[PDB]
Parts: C-alpha cells; structure tokens; sequence
C-alpha cells in the first residue's frame, strides 16, 4: 500500500 | 495534484457588511485589519443568506403545482 | 465414590516416578481424566440422596462442588507450570504434592459422611494451603499472612470440634442421615444458644463474614497463584457446604439467633464492596469482591428457605469460577511488568487484544448480568430474603449497584487507556494463557444451558 | 464585575483570582526557582532513564511506592487511640448495624402481629 | 523570544522527524505468502457472482432457518399443550366458518353524517 | 397460524448466524458488514408478512418452545409473547438499523476495527429484539441489562479518551440504580403472585399493589 | 515544547487577551460582531495603560481578571484537539509505540523485508549514538537547572524519545 | 469527484440538488394533498348553554 | 530501605530529613499532622482534580497527568480524573447549590398545588370556567360486572 | 487532504499577506516578526490565533511565545501534522 501501519503482532 | 491559492488581492471589503463596521470603528477611529481576511471568505462571494421561511417553502413552488395536477385529477374523475 | 478417590492418590507416585521434565504433563493429563471420571457422579437422585460405602455418600449439594474441585487441579498446573520453572526438580516435584493431596482431602471431605470424619478434614486442608503461602508466595508479609490464615481457622474450628463430640453423647450416632431423621429441635435456654454459636461460629469463619474476613485478603495478597485459586474458589465454598449441613439440627433456635449476623452480613456486603471500590492494588480488589458475594451466600443460609438454599448452591460454584477467573487473570499482568499495583497496568489493551476480551468476560459475569447463572444464583437469594423481610431489597440493591462499578473499574482502569510508555516489558501471550482463561469461562458459559443440574438438593 | 467567586472544597478558586498569584518578591521567586530546580532534576533523571537501549524493563518511581506503601502498611503502626478516631469509629461501626436490626426487628414483628393475631396474610404465596 | 541553542534544537529534532516518517513508508514492501486455498478458489471458477452470490448467500440465511425452524415447530407444538396460544379470532355478527351460525342485533339506529 | 409461529421465530433467529459467522474468516474480511445490512434486510422483508398476517384476521400468538428450568410450583421458560407491541415494533427496528448499517459503512469507512463494530451492533440489536418480544418477566430482564451493557460498549468504542469512559461508566451506573426498582418489582410478583409471567401476573392481580408499581416505575425511570 | 520558567508579567496579559479575545468569539457568535468586539477589546487594551508603572498594573490585571472570569461564558468554542475537545484522544486507542513491533517472530517480519531493514539501521544508529548523549549531557549540565534539553554540537543531540514518536493518526 | 477549492464548493452533479427539491416538493405535494383530502383540524360542532327546557329547573 | 514512609510528623529538626524524603523540600511538607487517623509523615497536598493541572504540558504520564518523582496525593484515586472532578466553576459553588436546590423545591410545590386543582374541577373562581364534561358515566349495567 | 509543505508555507504567507499592519511586498518566509516590522505582541497574538484559526488546529501558549519567523511557523505546523512533505 501507501503508508505502513504499527500494529501489534495478531499471530499469536 | 496540488489546487492552486486564489488570489491575495481579490478579497475586496467593500461590498461586506463589514465594511460598515469599518466605518462604525472609523468613528472610534480605530482600525481593524483583519476584516479583509474575515469577509473575503465569507460574507464576500457565493455568501447571500437564504431566508428562513423561504427556506422553509422549499418545495412549496413545485408542490402547489403539482397539488393543483392532483385536484385537477379530483375532477377529471368527476 | 471410593473409585475417583484412590487414581487422585495414585498420581502421587506416578508424579514422583515421572521423568524429570515430563511431570506437568503426567499430572496435567490424569487430572483431566479423572475430572471426566468425576462428572459421571453427577447423576444423583431425585429423591433420596445416593449412597455408597458405610462411609460415604454424595448429596446433590455436593456433586457439583465435587465436579468441580476435581476440575480445578489442572487449571492450577496450568497457571504454575511457567511461574516456577527455576526451582529444582525435587522441590517441583515435592510441590504439586501439595495440590494434589489437598484436593484429596478435598474429595473426601465433601462427601463426607460422618461429620466428625468431615470435621477432621474440613480441618486437615489447612496444612497444604499453610505450605504452600508460606514457602512460594512472593515478598515478606506472607509469613505473617501464614499466621492470619491459621488461627483465624483454629480458633473457629476448636470449639465445633468439642460441640461435635458433645452431641453424638448426647445423642446416638453422630452421623448425617440418621440425624436427618433422629432430628429434634433445641431451644432458647443458655446451654443451647452456646451450642448454637459453637456449631456456627467456625464456618462463618471459612467463609469469611464481615467481622472477621481480615485474614483472607491478606493471605490473597500473598499466596502463589496456585493458592489463590483455591484458598479463593474453594475452601469459602466448602465452609458453606458444611453450614449448610449442621442445619439439619439446629432450629427452631435459628430463627431467634439469625439476627445478629444478619446484620454484619447485610451491612458488611455493602461495606465491603464500598472499600472494593477504592483500593490500590488489584489483587486485593478481587478478594474483597470475593467477601462481597460471600455475604450473600451466608445470610441465603441463615433465612433457610428453600429458595434460598437453591440460591446458595448456585451463587458458591458461579462465585468458584469467576473469582479463581480473576485471580489467574490478574496474576498474568503481575508477571508480565511485575507492577501489582494497578495503575502502573494502564493502556494494557491497546499492547495485546484477547486478554482484554478475557477482561470483559470475567468481570461482566462478576457484576453477573443475565442469564450467568452468577446473576440466576443471586436474584434467588434476594427473592427469599425479600420475603423474610420487604425492607431487605434496599440493601441488595446497592450491592447490586457497587458490583458493578468496582467490576467495571477494575477493567476501564487496568485496560481502556493510554499505554505507559517505558514498559517494554509485555511480550504477547502465550497459548497456556487464553488455554487456561478459556478453561475457566467456557464450562461457566455451558452451565447456564443446563441449571437444573446445579441448583442442589432442594431443586 | 461585582458578584465575585466564591471558592469551596469542590469548586477549587481558579489561579488567576488567586492574591498569591499577583504578590510576589524575589524570595518567592527563589521558590519558583526552586521548585523548577527539583521538578527539572527529577525529570532529567527520569528521562536519562526512559531512553537508553539496555533498561528493557520496567522502572518504578520510588514515590509511587511510597504511597502505596502509605496506604496500607502504615496505616496501623500510627494508628494512635485518639478518642476523636474512637468515637468516630465506634460509631460508623457498631452504629449502622444496630440500626438495621431495629428496622428489620420492627417489621418482623409487625408481620409476625399480622400472621397471627391479624388475618392479613398474603394469598397465592405458595412459593416461598 | 526563542534561544539560538533551542532553535538549532527543533531544527535537527524536525529533520530527524521528516527522516523518519519518510523512512516509515513502504514500496513494494506489501506481501503475502502463497495462499486450504484450493478449497475457496476452486469454487470461485464457476461462480457467477453478480446473481449466484446472491443466491446462495439467500439460500442459506433465509431458507435454511426457516425449514429447520419449522420442522422444530412440528416438534414442540405438535408435543406439547399450550406451547402455543392463539388469541382466537373476534367473532362479529357473520356466520362463523366453524359451523354458519351467529346473527345481527336489533339495527335500530337512524340518520347518517 | 403456524406460518405466523414460524415467521416470527425466524424474523428473530436469522440475526444470530452473522456472530456465529464472526469466527470464520469472513469476518476478518474486508468484506463482512455488506454482509450484515444484507442480512437485516432480509430480516426485514421476512419481518413484513407477520405484521400483514396480524393485519385483516387480527390474529396474535404466544409460543414458548422449551421451559428452561423446572422449578417448584413456578417453572419459568422462554416465551415469545408476539401480541399487537411486539408485532409492530420489530419492522421498525428492522428498518432504521438497517438504514444505520449503510450510513455507517460510510461514516466508519477509513476506521480500523470496524467489522468489529458492526459485530456489536447485531448483537445489540439482538438484545433488542429480546427485550421487545419477550413474555416471561425474567427474559425481559434479560433482554433488559445486556442492552445496558451493548450501551456499555458503544459508548467506549473510542476507549482512549477519557470522556468516553466516565460516560459510559455513568449510563450503566443510572440503569443499574433503575435495576434495583427492576428487582424488586421482580422480586415482588414471584413473592406475591407467584409468576413472573404476564399471563399469571395479569390475571391474579385485579387487587391494588401499593408498592411494585413504583420500583417497577423507578426502572422505567 | 518548550518546558517551565518561572512566570512574568508580559506574557501573562497577553494569555489574558488571547483568551478573553476567544471567549468573546464565543459569546459573538457571527464573524461580524465578534471583528467589531475585537477590535473595541483590543482597543480597550492599549487606550488602556499600554504604558504604566507595574504597581498599578498589577492592579490592573486584578481587574482584569474579575472582569472576564464574571463573562467568561459557560463553555467556549474548543478544537478538537484541544484539551476540551470533542476528540481529544479519539486515536490514542492506535498509536501504538515501535518496540512493540520488535516483536512479531520472523513470519510476521519477513512481510516487510524493507521496513524492517530500515528499522534496524535505526536502531543501529541510536546504540551507537547513545554514549555521546551521556557524555554530552554530562558536559553542558552544571548541577542541573531548570532548563531541559541541550544543543547538538557534532552528533545526535536525548533523540530518540520524541523523534520516534508514533506520528498523530496511525490508523 | 469532488475538489476542495477554497470558497467555491464546486456544488457536484444537478441530480443532488433534483434529489433535495424533490423530496421538499414531494412533502409539500403530500400535505397539501392530504389538506384537501380532508380537514381533521375540524369535524363536529359543540356548545355549553343548550336550553334549560331540556334538563330541569322549575322554580 | 529508608525510603519508606516514617511515622509521625512530630520531628521538628528531623522534619528537613522528610520534606527531603518525599522530594519537596522547599517547606512545602505538610503533615496532616499528628492525629489518630494513624497516616503520618506524608505531605498533605492541595485537593486538585487532575484536570486542574496543565494539558498542555507534556507529562511523563499524560493520563495520569504527574510526571515521575513527584510526590502524589493521598486521595489520588479519588482525584485520578474519571472520578471527582474539583474543577473551578464560573458560578460560584453555594449559588449553584441555592439555585438548584430552590428550582427543585419551586418545582414540586408549583407542582403539588397543581394537583390541589384538577381540570374540568379546578378551583371554583376558576371552575366557573373550568367545569364541563361529567360525562363519564355509561356503560351497560352489566359492565358493572362483566369487569365482575 | 492529505496535505504538503508547500501547501502550508502557502496557506500561511496568504494569511499573513491579509493582514493590514503587514505590507504584502515587504513579507518573506524568512522575514522576522519584531526585529523586522513593529508589529509588537498584542498584535502577533492576533495574528497567531487568526492563523491558526485558519486550520482549526490548536496552538499551546508557550509554544504561541517563540513563534515570530513565519519559516517557524511553517516548520511548528509542519511537526504536529507531520507532514513530512
Ligand atoms: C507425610 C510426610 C512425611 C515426611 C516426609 C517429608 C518430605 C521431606 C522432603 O521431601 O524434603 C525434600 C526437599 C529437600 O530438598 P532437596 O535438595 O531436593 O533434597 C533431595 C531429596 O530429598 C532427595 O531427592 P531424590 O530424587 O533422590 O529422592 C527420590 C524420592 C524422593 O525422596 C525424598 O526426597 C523424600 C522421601 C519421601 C518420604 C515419603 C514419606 C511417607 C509418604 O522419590 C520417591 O520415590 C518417593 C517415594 C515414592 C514411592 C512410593 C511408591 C508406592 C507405590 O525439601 C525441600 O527443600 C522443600 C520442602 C520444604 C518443607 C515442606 C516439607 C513437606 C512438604
Ligand atoms: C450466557 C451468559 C454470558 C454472559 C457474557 C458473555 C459474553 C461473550 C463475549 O464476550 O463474546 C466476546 C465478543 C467480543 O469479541 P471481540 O472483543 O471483538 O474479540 C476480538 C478477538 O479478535 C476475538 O474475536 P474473534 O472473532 O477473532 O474470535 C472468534 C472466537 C471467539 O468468538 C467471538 O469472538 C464472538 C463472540 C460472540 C459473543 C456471543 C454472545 C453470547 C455468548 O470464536 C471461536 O473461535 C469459538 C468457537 C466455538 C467455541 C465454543 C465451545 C463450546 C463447546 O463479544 C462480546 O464481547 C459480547 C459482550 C457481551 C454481550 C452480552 C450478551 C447477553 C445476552
Ligand atoms: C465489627 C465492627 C467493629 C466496630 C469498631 C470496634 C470497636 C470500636 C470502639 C472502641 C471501644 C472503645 C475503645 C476506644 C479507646 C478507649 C481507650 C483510650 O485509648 O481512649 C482514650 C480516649 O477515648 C475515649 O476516652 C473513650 C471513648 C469510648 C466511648 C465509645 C464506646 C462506644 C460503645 C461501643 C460498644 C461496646 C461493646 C458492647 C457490646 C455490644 C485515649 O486514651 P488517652 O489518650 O491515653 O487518654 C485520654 C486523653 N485525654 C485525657 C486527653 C482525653
Ligand atoms: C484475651 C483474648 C482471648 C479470649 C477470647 C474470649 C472468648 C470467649 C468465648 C466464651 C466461651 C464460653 C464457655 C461456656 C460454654 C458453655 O456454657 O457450654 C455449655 C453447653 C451445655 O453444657 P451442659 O453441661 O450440657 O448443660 C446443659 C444442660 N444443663 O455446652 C454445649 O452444649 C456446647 C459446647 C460448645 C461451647 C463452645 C462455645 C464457644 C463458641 C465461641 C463463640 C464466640 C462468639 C462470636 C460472636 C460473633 C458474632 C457477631
Ligand atoms: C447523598 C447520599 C447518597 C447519594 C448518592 C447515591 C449513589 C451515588 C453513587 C456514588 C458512586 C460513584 C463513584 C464513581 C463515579 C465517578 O467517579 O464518575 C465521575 C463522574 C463526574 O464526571 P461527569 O461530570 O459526570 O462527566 C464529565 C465530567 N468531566 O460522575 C459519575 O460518572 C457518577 C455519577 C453518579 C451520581 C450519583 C447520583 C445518583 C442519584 C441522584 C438521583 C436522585 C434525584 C434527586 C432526588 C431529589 C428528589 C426530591
Ligand atoms: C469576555 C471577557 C471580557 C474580558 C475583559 C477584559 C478587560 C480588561 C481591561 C483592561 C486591563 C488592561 O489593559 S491590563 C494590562 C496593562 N498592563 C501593562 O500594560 C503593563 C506593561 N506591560 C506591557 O504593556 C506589555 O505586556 C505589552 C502589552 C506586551 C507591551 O506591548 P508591546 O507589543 O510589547
């Protein structure tokens, strides 16, 4: 996309 | 894809009712410099207040109209 | 039953034989097992209460409670297993010992049946427990805590002990159904309020009444997880348990001695839960939250109704669950940022989502909202008390009001919130942890589908 | 203009009404100066701490333990009998109870009077 | 009045700021593994999602809950008594379908409007 | 009749499915919400033909389809009550939530979590639809406090500020203080005429009650 | 941003008249009567003492300030972004910080190979910056005033607290 | 679709403002309709002193 | 260590090494002071709810609004913002109590002489008006008791 | 509006050029506030609040002290939208 997102991890 | 700024010089006071202001403070005296920023925007273009009960017969010009369609059918079933 | 009782022994050398690093999960599987073999019990009767050997037999009011003190082991092992891990593998080994030969006694001392047998192992549980607050909890106070858990018990206890002796003289056998049936009323007198008290006095000490809990936040302050959830879950509802059996006696009495704790029943739920509004530190929060409800199961005792008792039985278990719930799933912050106090928590949600979930469930059956049948066990118990007296809902119902609050606090100030900045400890859950919480939540949410099952004898 | 505030334990004066705010001489600036000293002292350390790669964990500020220190564990070792404290808490403890057991003795013994020597017992109560 | 040191300050902090939020934006960086993911695209090959979606979106949530929820009607009400209770219809002057019957009254009043 | 029995029913359950759906991996989609107005618009389309069956024959139903717990004497069950209230209001709901999804799919549209969003307002919605249809006095309450506490989660939804948070920490604090005059009416109709049904209830009660009328006031204060 | 000092006068009447000029914004409602009112308040302030002795215009102040605390209207026009705000921290619920991210095993970290890979050279650059900062602050530092922060001098200058601040609207 | 301008409002597509008359004029067009339709804000006359021959009073 | 909170305020040389202890040493330290309440030997702060303090300064704990080191009010949970607001308000406290308290009472005896006075009974200057209707009576006899 | 420097350094110099006590020819980027034009304080808070007024961002006091370069202006704008641009 455009712009990167923080985010913490969802895999877990 | 950038739009352009209008104009710096093409605000003109003189049409606002801000410029009676103006004079009202000329009577002070005293100056108010912003008023060429306030009403350029603002009071100075597309600005021409609708009127309130005007606004409120919206759809009163066409509706009559078709009102009297309406009658005009209460008697063609007549 | 004498066939769930003796493999709850046999883990014991099973956990002793066990291959060094293999033994949580030796213990973790065969108590699951026998968590199964357990439920099996729950069939009852309904009409006479089943029986077994001469020694044993399984009321209604006590199945459910089994079902779910054999339940409980595994979650503790979960909870543990990942706390200690530094500790040497005797002194591991030697630890679940503790656990496991306390739900022993608790096995036993549910079923029962001769109440000086039940008496000797209502008492025998308090040297596990002592062990285990004493060696594994955290910081200093908890050797003074040790103390504070003890004699408060004792003190309760001595007397019933001799009241316990005194009666079967008095009388022929001491055990329960004869004098189910052989029962008769004492009265007014002297001699006979005295019996009262000392056949009273040392379960409303194990649940904790509002005069005298002081001990029990202080040893949840302290306690290593796995203590918490059954010194919490448990050993409250087994005082209940037993309360709810001498009754049986007792009466006509009761009906002129009730008022006096009545009163620092009525009046300690909504003190309690006024200080449960204020405190500094979570773990606490939830212990007070804990005598909260307790009072309401005491004086659901004390009307006797029928009602009453129903109510009693429900709102023991739901309380089980929930508060063992709140304690884990406080315990993962402690040792995520080892901050206990609660502020220093804050925007813990933001960080990580599924614990906050967790969050929402536990405390939104705390404040037990429909159709939890924490909320079911509950409106019995003011339904009854109502009808004992009209004025008595104005006191639930601020109860009823403060629950929520403190409830909802403890989620909007420990989650909702702007993270602390410097905290960089959190590392995103591990799958024993949503395992375990689970664990707790799912049975509770069942539940509900089939109350009939749970709401004890008097059904 | 004329009706002027009137500050209270709940509604705190505003700092600009404040007469300390306007009166003010060079000693007092050195507590201003002082105060900003302290407060500039912490926060510097509080910052040579916040940011340097090796912390990783968590680091508490000494006064936030002191005060949940202050809040539980030194509370009784005060104490003091004080009969101001005695009194107040002889009252806000046996007080309330004793009163809930007249309002609920009275009113068992009005249904009691009700039940028994009246006639006005509710119907259909069969639940109980 | 800003002190010279607090100005070179902003600067390099502001030049620092702008270096990172534009070290913070992503190309081609956006990606995914290969993606069971047989198990939707192959029934993706012959749908025709403009009418079908519709369809079987439709099928499932209207008509499935309807047949089950019925079939458990036949359960509990042909079961059980009072599972269901009707009002029973308003039965005006007009012969009832039950058996004709029933009749009007009087009609003695006058005038009208 | 019977159609009616099965219509009603289904105008009610069809809402549940999309939860059920939220762990299937649809919901971590993108594309779910079109999904839900969808859904509701079915809801409603179905939700019609009742209200048109109620129209020219005036029929109304109760049914209660599985008692849920067999006390003494009293043996309270769910029951959908479907009478001329419940029978109107529900199209109503239908249609203005619908017309909420799609405003919201637009007002929400760059919001992150927004799925999750949509989640709550069906399972708000659903509470609704408990507390509008429901008989037995107990599954209003029910209904009652989990659409206090759906109101409890929409209003925190922006959880970072605040405000948000004392606001939604003071609507359930005055529903709860309405809840107490809530139990105690309940509380007062099982004590006395031993029912927490509106059948049993409005048919024992031709005597004055003095006093559950104003708790029950103060709940619906 | 730009921490503390002890307060003086100047900058004190002038607070004043930036926020009594926006409450009076508030009150004025229309663009036209509240330019009309601006500029008689401003006009008020220099016909006023534009010049005085102090101990008058302390006095003057305590006026002041009954003044417009009497008309200080019962709820301003806020921005949202101001500490009223209808959205005061409406996205505090995103912002999260970087390190968290420093955590998503490789499966996650591989997805952004470029993003990653800058991120590193950060954190390179600041654990090697770090021991300059020690050193310099050690340097400027007296025993410690009141002023915060230093000037850069050849490298870094306490950096990476606020330039690593997680931007405004993240989501 | 759409640009900011800066005082402009470049206002898009005529269908917008054919969509808001409409529904005014619909509204307008109903309740006069309805107007003509009938007159609820009126329907039966009444009074108070009537006539004491109907009731009673003698003397 | 030390650190910890000291007994009792009364020590009046050693005062300096308490007002240094809590990191406020300009004689600001303020014992609540001897008293049974049995809590000594912590600063007494002003009551300020903690919007009161500036948003606009950038705090080491923006919600909690109180930088690092700084000592903390007793009652801070009360303060903690979401709790007891202490804001300054531009009517004065007693004027909001006085204006409240009186509009409710004005209220209710407005409203209760209202009830005093019923449409179509009213008072009787009025009533001479106000009368009409009756009217309510009807129904077959049977009514009587068909609701019997 | 996703928004650029270039289009704030703009918006701003056509704020400022509104202004009567400024004289449109004599503005620049650079150019100073007090040490260039006489504007004085009482008048550069008009001018702050007027701009800022513009944006409907807020601007913090102390932060409203410095101000005077309108290259400072831009800059401050440009952090707290971070612009990057
Ligand atoms: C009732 C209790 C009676 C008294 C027993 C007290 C137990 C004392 C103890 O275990 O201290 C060890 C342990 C000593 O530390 P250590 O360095 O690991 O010592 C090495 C082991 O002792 C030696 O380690 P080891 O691995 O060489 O010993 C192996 C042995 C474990 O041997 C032992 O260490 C204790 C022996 C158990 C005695 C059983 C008593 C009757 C039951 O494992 C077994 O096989 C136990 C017997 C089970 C077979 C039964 C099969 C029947 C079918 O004590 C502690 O440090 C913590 C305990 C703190 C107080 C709590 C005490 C009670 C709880
Ligand atoms: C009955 C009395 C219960 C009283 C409280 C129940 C609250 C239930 C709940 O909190 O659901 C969490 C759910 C929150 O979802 P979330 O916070 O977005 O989770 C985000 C995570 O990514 C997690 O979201 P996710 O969608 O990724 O997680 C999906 C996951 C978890 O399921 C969900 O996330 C959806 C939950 C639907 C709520 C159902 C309401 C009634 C229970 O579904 C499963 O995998 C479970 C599979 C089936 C297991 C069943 C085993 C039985 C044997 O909804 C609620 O919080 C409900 C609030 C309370 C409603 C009151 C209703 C009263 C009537
Ligand atoms: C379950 C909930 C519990 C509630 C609270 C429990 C009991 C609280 C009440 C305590 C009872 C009285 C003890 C209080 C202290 C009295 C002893 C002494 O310490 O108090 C002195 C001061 O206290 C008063 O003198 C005593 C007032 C006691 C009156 C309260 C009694 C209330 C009745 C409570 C019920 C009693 C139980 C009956 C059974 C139901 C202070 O000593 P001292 O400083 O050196 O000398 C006096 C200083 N002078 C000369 C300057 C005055
Ligand atoms: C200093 C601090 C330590 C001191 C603590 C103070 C504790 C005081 C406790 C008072 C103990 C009273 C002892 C007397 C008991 C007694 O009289 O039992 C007699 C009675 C009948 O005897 P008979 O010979 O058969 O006569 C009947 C036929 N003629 O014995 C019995 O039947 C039952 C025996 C049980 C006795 C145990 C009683 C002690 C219980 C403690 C109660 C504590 C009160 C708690 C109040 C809290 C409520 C809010
Ligand atoms: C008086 C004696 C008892 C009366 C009180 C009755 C019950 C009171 C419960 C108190 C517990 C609440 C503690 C936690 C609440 C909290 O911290 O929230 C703070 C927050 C303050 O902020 P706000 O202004 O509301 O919102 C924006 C502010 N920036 O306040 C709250 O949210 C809690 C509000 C609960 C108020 C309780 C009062 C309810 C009873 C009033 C009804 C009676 C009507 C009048 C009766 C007269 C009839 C003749
Ligand atoms: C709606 C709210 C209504 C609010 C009503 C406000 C009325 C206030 C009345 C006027 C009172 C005053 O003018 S007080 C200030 C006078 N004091 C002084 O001038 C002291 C000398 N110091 C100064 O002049 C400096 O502060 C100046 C103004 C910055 C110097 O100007 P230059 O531009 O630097």
């Amino acid at each position: 996309k455009r712009l990167f997102i923080i985010k913490p991890s969802g895999f877990y | 894809s950038k739009m352009e700024l209008p104009d710096y010089k093409q605000w003109k006071i003189e049409g606002t009712p801000l410029e009676t202001v103006q004079e009202k403070l000329a009577a002070r005296g005293l100056r108010d410099p912003w008023g060429r920023n306030e009403a350029w925007r603002y009071s100075g273009g597309f600005a021409n207040n609708v009127s309130f009960v005007g606004a409120l017969l919206k759809g009163f010009k066409w509706g009559f109209a078709a009102f009297v369609v309406a009658v005009g059918a209460e008697y063609y079933l007549e | 039953m004498l066939k769930i009782i003796i493999p709850t022994t046999m883990l014991l050398p099973m956990t002793w034989m066990s291959k060094h690093n293999m033994i949580w999960i030796n213990a973790t599987v065969h108590s699951l097992l026998i968590s199964l073999i357990s439920l099996s019990l729950l069939n009852q009767l309904g009409e006479n209460s089943l029986n077994f050997s001469l020694t044993f037999f399984s009321d209604s009011l006590s199945a459910p409670l089994l079902v779910l003190t054999t339940w409980l082991l595994p979650l503790m092992l979960m909870a543990s297993q990942s706390h200690l891990s530094k500790e040497t593998t005797t002194r591991k080994k030697l630890y679940i010992t503790m656990l496991i030969l306390l739900q022993l006694f608790l096995i036993m001392t549910f079923t029962a049946t001769e109440l000086i047998l039940f008496y000797i192992l209502f008492e025998a549980t308090l040297v596990p427990t002592l062990i285990i607050i004493t060696r594994w909890g955290n910081q200093t106070e908890r050797l003074n805590a040790g103390l504070y858990f003890l004699f408060y018990t004792l003190a309760g206890s001595l007397p019933l002990l001799v009241a316990l002796v005194y009666i079967q003289n008095t009388t022929g056998s001491l055990n329960f159904l004869i004098i189910h049936y052989w029962s008769h009323p004492l009265s007014n007198s002297w001699s006979n309020i005295f019996m009262w008290l000392a056949c009273i006095m040392a379960f409303m000490v194990k649940m904790p009444l509002y005069g005298l809990h002081l001990w029990l936040p202080k040893a949840h302050v302290e306690a290593p997880i796995a203590g918490s959830m059954v010194l919490a879950a448990v050993l409250l509802k087994l005082g209940g348990y037993g309360m709810m059996r001498i009754t049986t006696i007792l009466n006509p009495l009761t009906n002129y001695m009730a008022y006096p704790f009545l009163m620092l029943s009525m009046w300690g739920m909504i003190m309690t839960s006024s200080i449960c509004l204020r405190q500094t530190d979570l773990k606490s929060l939830i212990a007070y939250s804990s005598v909260s409800h307790m009072a309401l199961v005491i004086v659901a005792i004390m009307i006797q109704t029928p009602w009453s008792f129903m109510g009693a039985t429900a709102l023991m278990i739901a309380h089980g669950l929930t508060s063992s719930m709140l304690f884990c799933l406080a315990n993962t912050n402690y040792e995520r940022v080892h901050s206990r106090t609660m502020i220093l928590a804050r925007g813990l949600q933001t960080l990580l989502p599924l614990m906050a979930t967790w969050w929402l469930m536990a405390s939104l059956t705390n404040l037990a909202l429909p159709p939890s049948i924490n909320l079911i066990g509950e409106l019995f118990i003011i339904t009854a008390s109502f009808s004992w007296s009209n004025i008595t809902i104005i006191l639930m119902g601020m109860n009823m009001m403060i629950t929520a609050l403190y409830s909802l606090y403890m989620l909007i100030t420990t989650q909702r919130g702007k993270y602390t900045h410097h905290i960089n400890n959190i590392k995103a859950s591990f799958t024993r942890e949503n395992a375990l919480m689970a664990l707790h939540i799912l049975p509770l949410l069942l539940l509900t589908l089939n109350p009939k099952m749970i709401l004890g004898p008097l059904y | 203009s004329f009706p002027k505030y009137k500050p209270s334990r709940l509604a705190t004066l505003p700092a600009t009404l404040d007469p300390a705010e306007y009166d003010i001489s060079p000693e007092t600036r050195k507590a201003q100066a002082e105060r900003l000293a302290i407060r500039s002292r912490l926060k510097r350390e509080y910052l040579l701490q916040y940011n340097d790669p090796n912390r990783l964990g968590v680091i508490e500020d000494p006064a936030l333990i002191r005060w949940t220190y202050a809040r539980s564990a030194n509370i009784y070792p005060n104490f003091r009998p004080t009969p101001k404290t005695s009194l107040l808490g002889a009252l806000f403890g046996i007080g309330p109870l004793f009163f809930w057991y007249y309002v609920f003795k009275t009113d068992r013994d009005k249904k009691e009077k009700l039940i028994q020597e009246g006639k006005l017992d509710q119907t259909f109560n069969i639940s109980y | 009045g800003y002190t010279p040191d607090e100005k070179l300050r902003l600067q390099q902090l502001r030049e620092l700021r702008r270096r990172w939020l534009k070290d913070q934006e992503l190309s081609p960086r956006e990606p995914v593994l290969p993606p069971k993911f047989l198990q939707d695209g192959a029934p993706w090959k012959n749908v025709i999602y403009k009418t079908y979606r519709h369809s079987i979106f439709a099928v499932t949530h209207v008509l499935i809950p309807v047949w089950i929820i019925h079939y458990y009607l036949k359960y509990h009400v042909t079961a059980k008594p009072y599972t269901v209770v009707e009002r029973k219809p308003r039965i005006f002057p007009g012969d009832t379908i039950l058996e004709t019957g029933e009749v009007i009254p009087l009609m003695k009043e006058f005038p009208d409007q | 009749m019977n159609p009616f029995a099965s219509l009603t029913l289904t105008t009610l359950i069809i809402l549940t499915i999309p939860i059920m759906m939220s762990n299937s991996n649809i919901y971590k989609t993108n594309l779910y919400p079109n999904y839900v107005k969808t859904t509701v618009s079915y809801a409603f389309t179905l939700s019609l033909v009742p209200l048109l069956m109620f129209m020219h024959t005036g029929q109304e139903m109760i049914i209660s389809n599985w008692h849920w717990m067999t006390l003494q004497t009293v043996e309270l069950s769910l029951s959908f009550k479907m009478d001329y209230f419940s029978v109107m209001f529900i199209p109503v709901a239908l249609f203005v939530t619908w017309s909420i999804m799609e405003f919201s799919m637009w007002y929400m549209h760059s919001d992150p979590f927004i799925n999750r969003f949509f989640k709550y307002l069906v399972l708000f919605l659903i509470t609704m639809m408990i507390l509008v249809t429901a008989n037995n006095l107990f599954q209003l309450f029910i209904g009652w406090e989990g659409v206090g506490i759906m109101s409890f989660l929409l209003i925190g939804w922006w959880h970072g500020r605040t405000d948000a948070n004392t606001a939604a920490l003071q609507a359930i604090l005055y529903n709860r203080i309405g809840d107490i005059g809530f139990v105690l009416s309940m509380a007062w109709f099982l004590t006395h005429s031993n029912a927490w049904d509106l059948q049993q209830i409005f048919m024992l009660n031709n005597e004055c009650p003095n006093m559950p009328l104003i708790g029950l006031l103060l709940a619906a204060a | 941003s730009a921490p503390a000092a002890y307060l003086t006068h100047q900058q004190k009447v002038l607070r004043l008249y930036k926020r009594a000029l926006r409450h009076l914004e508030s009150w004025c409602v229309h663009r036209d009567k509240y330019r009309y009112f601006a500029c008689l308040m401003r006009a008020r302030f220099d016909e006023h003492k534009n010049e005085k002795d102090m101990v008058k215009a302390t006095q003057l102040l305590r006026q002041a300030e009954e003044e417009f605390w009497y008309g200080q209207h019962p709820q301003p026009y806020i921005f949202p972004e101001s500490p009223g705000g209808t959205s005061y921290e409406r996205y505090e619920c995103y912002k999260v910080p970087e390190w968290c991210l420093d955590d998503w095993h490789p499966s996650e970290k591989a997805m952004y190979p470029d993003y990653f890979a800058k991120r590193e050279q950060w954190k390179r650059l600041r654990r090697e910056s770090w021991e300059r900062e020690v050193k310099q602050l050690q340097e400027e530092t007296p025993p410690g005033g009141p002023r915060t922060e230093a000037l850069p001098p050849a490298r870094k200058e306490l950096w990476w607290h606020i330039v690593t601040r997680p931007r405004e609207r993240p989501m | 679709h759409i640009e900011p301008r800066y005082r402009q409002f470049p206002q898009l597509t005529r269908s917008q403002l054919i969509q808001a008359e409409f529904f005014s004029a619909t509204m307008w067009f109903w309740i006069l309709w309805r107007f003509w339709h009938d007159s609820d804000a009126v329907l039966g006359h009444f009074p108070y002193p009537d006539p004491s021959q109907w009731t009673d009073e003698e003397l | 260590k030390d650190m910890f909170p000291g007994p009792y305020p009364k020590t009046p040389e050693e005062r300096a090494a308490a007002a240094k202890k809590y990191n406020m040493r300009v004689e600001d330290y303020e014992p609540y002071p001897d008293d049974g309440m049995g809590y000594g030997d912590y600063p007494k702060l002003p009551d300020r709810s903690q919007q009161e303090r500036d948003p606009w300064y950038d705090w080491d704990h923006p919600d909690l609004r109180l930088n690092w080191g700084e000592p903390i009010h007793w009652d801070l949970d009360m303060y903690i913002r979401n709790r007891v607001d202490t804001s300054p308000t531009p009517v004065s406290w007693n004027t909001m109590c006085k204006h409240l308290f009186g509009f409710v009472a004005f209220m209710l005896f407005m409203f209760w002489v209202g009830e005093i006075y019923p449409s179509y009974q009213p008072v009787g200057p009025k009533q001479y008006p106000y009368n009409d209707l009756y009217l309510e009576r009807g129904g077959d006899p049977t009514k009587e008791p068909e609701p019997v | 509006p996703p928004l650029t420097l270039e289009a704030i350094k703009d918006r701003v110099l056509y704020v400022l050029k509104l202004y009567d006590k400024i004289d449109p020819e004599k503005l620049s980027v650079n150019s100073h506030f007090m040490k260039d034009l006489g504007l004085d304080s009482l008048d550069q808070v008009e001018i702050i609040m007027a701009m800022e007024d513009e944006f409907g961002f807020e601007i913090p006091d102390i932060d409203a002290e410095k101000l005077m370069c309108p290259q400072e202006i831009v800059d401050y704008i440009a952090d707290k939208k971070d612009v990057y641009e």
